């Protein structure tokens, strides 16, 4: 396999668009399963929301290549052309034109077997109205949430990136709404189903404070971006990269941020009954890996929701049907 | 989209509230099917005014005039004869009183088929019946002598208010309804 | 001018301002105190416009099977299954059909028929609209609605609509029915 110029990412030489670009016969004959779904909204007009950022991490040299999910991207074909310059160089990439909103298009790019549903908007804020500017966004969200895909619906896995935070109520039902409630503590941000650009203006804080902390976190989220490669990017050349040497090949051993199931493998045990602290010292123990938090059913005695719960407690009890985020060199 | 909003933070707040929303074009009444609780068997609705314009047109090439006919039925309006108007405005505004109404169908309809208890109706109660509820739920128009009135059944009608309609609820058959001043029908004994 | 017409044309104008109906016509007494449905062009059905449809709020919270019955009717049968079927995206898929479904193939229409000549005349010569009520549903299952009669009578092409009229009320041979057919 070819690498990016500092080995970091996965990387191709560049091609036409109309290499990566599909018809609804063409995606759905493509053996699409655990991939990525981008619902991409633009105007041919709209501004660059630079989705090279959201592809890059899903390429990160650390991955196998048999273990990089595909990617497609449902959206504006000539909003797509300004932005592929940057795409070209990731592999394992497709298009489908027209709007994501579209049913036939969301069939035909088996929706109801991606790993997840990234909904993203680029069109722009110029309107006036609040409660219009997210429109899109929730109507997307609730289509792909009341579909059916018999031989489901509201267990396919979803992201949406909100514009107006205060539109997080409508992402979601038996949840309680009221707009006195900052965004974080809404059950669609406890679920990690809902992202809003407002939760990043503490990093601006945190640099002051400490900036390697922020070096740390631009590290995990990119997958390894480093000053070199952003360098490389300002030469204005694009990716450049090819075969490389063992040398920084060495590079494609990194920490990722990793999800693994307490059901059935060798951490079931502590899964019945036992409480985190237990796992977290087996863990590092015997397979060097850190555990910094679970991924809980809101529900016990019916939905498929899940919450993130931050670093709990060395006392707190575990279920057989958590998930525990772990980062993992291998 | 603004409307389309509004029916979204609507059953967001609670789902089993009949919401019937206006709209100004088809092509967006698809997003709203797809809102999770909109169940068209519970109430929700949209009237669309295209859909329902461009409708209308059409039936008057089928039918000249139909339009007119139609719009007039579903709007509320009295009769209010005047001097200083026509034999055909006069002709006219009578037409444009009547509405369209429903109403439970008597037990003294029960087992008529259908076109001898809309004669029935034309005849002696002074209202035209249209069309019936057929129970799962149907609703059937002018069903032909294959069909017959069976008990609590609902019928459309066309009438000039809804204190008209009631005659056909009222009716007790011959063991009262035998005086020709419709006037007369009111609730019987037994 | 058609020669080998002009006014006898049959015509039907969706208005965007209902006040704009005064110029659909003429000899016909304009006044912007009248509502559009009293305004001939209205009454005449030559003219439409949308605001005589923002009663059908009402209707539906008061009698939602009674707008099921105008959408069955003016759709000629727009299903909730063809609402769904759309919504799917694909468009109208469709082909040769099972006896089955073609069996919905009869329905009942709106339609038209003229007391001029054909069984029915005989109550055009002076009879009264109840007896064809009557008779017709009798002998032929039709309903019948209402009339569409001429204006001028002796002399225009321009008829209105009489919905529903009395028992006792006098037919003219010229006079067309609006009915419900069932073939
Ligand atoms: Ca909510
Ligand atoms: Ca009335
Ligand atoms: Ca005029």
């Amino acid at each position: 396999r070819k690498f990016d110029s500092t080995g970091m990412f996965h990387w191709c030489p560049d091609r036409p668009l109309n290499d990566c670009l599909q018809d609804r016969s063409q995606a759905s004959a493509s053996g699409l399963r655990n991939h990525v779904v981008v619902c991409l909204f633009a105007d041919a007009a709209s501004p660059l929301i630079g989705l090279r950022n959201l592809v890059m991490p899903l390429r990160a040299s650390n991955f196998h290549y048999h273990e990089l999910k595909p990617t497609i991207i449902v959206g504006n074909l000539d909003y797509l052309h300004r932005e592929w310059k940057t795409l070209q160089n990731f592999p394992k990439l497709s298009i489908l034109p027209g709007s994501p909103l579209n049913r036939a298009n969301l069939r035909a790019v088996n929706i109801n077997l991606c790993d997840m549903c990234v909904i993203v908007s680029a069109k722009d804020r110029n309107m006036e109205d609040p409660n219009l500017v997210d429109k899109e966004a929730i109507l997307c969200s609730l289509n792909i949430k009341a579909m059916t895909f018999d031989d489901a619906g509201a267990n396919v896995p979803l992201i949406t990136e909100l514009a107006n935070d205060s539109n997080v109520q409508f992402l979601d039902q038996d949840d309680d709404d009221d707009p006195d409630t900052e965004l974080y503590m809404t059950q669609p941000f406890a679920c990690g189903t809902a992202f809003a650009v407002s939760v990043l203006d503490s990093l601006m804080s945190t640099s002051y404070f400490n900036d390697n902390a922020l070096t740390l976190i631009r590290t995990l989220i990119t997958g390894g971006a480093t000053p070199e490669l952003e360098q490389i990017l300002a030469e204005g050349a694009g990716m450049r990269g090819g075969y490389c040497s063992p040398a920084v090949l060495a590079n494609r051993d990194r920490c990722r941020v990793a999800q693994i199931s307490l059901f059935d493998g060798p951490l079931a045990q502590f899964g019945q009954g036992g409480h985190y602290g237990e796992l977290f010292v087996y863990a590092l123990r015997h397979f060097g890996i850190l555990c910094i938090g679970l991924y809980r059913f809101r529900d016990t005695n019916p939905s498929s929701k899940r919450y993130v719960i931050t670093n709990p407690p060395e006392d707190f009890p575990l279920l057989p049907t958590d998930q525990v985020y772990v980062l993992t060199y291998k | 989209a603004a409307n389309i909003m509004r029916v979204i933070s609507i059953k967001n707040y609670h789902s089993d509230i009949k919401v019937i929303v206006q709209l100004l074009q088809y092509h967006n009444k698809a997003y709203l099917l797809n809102i999770p609780s909109w169940d068209w068997k519970r109430g929700d609705d949209a009237v669309c005014v295209a859909e329902l314009k461009l409708g209308f047109i059409a039936q008057s090439c089928l039918a000249p005039g139909f339009s007119t006919l139609m719009a007039n039925l579903f709007t509320m309006r009295s009769y209010k004869p005047t001097p200083e108007m026509s034999q055909w405005q006069t002709d006219y505004m009578r037409g444009t009183g009547m509405e369209m109404y429903t109403e439970y169908l008597s037990s003294a309809f029960n087992a008529l088929t259908f076109p001898e208890a809309a004669e029935l109706c034309f005849s002696k109660l002074k209202l035209l019946l249209l069309a019936i509820e057929v129970r799962e739920s149907t609703l059937a128009i002018n069903p032909g002598p294959k069909v017959k009135i069976e008990n609590a059944t609902q019928g459309f009608f066309i009438a000039e208010s809804a204190e008209e309609v009631k005659r056909a609820f009222y009716y007790c058959k011959n063991c009262h309804a035998n005086v020709s001043d419709v006037r007369q029908i009111k609730k019987c004994k037994c």
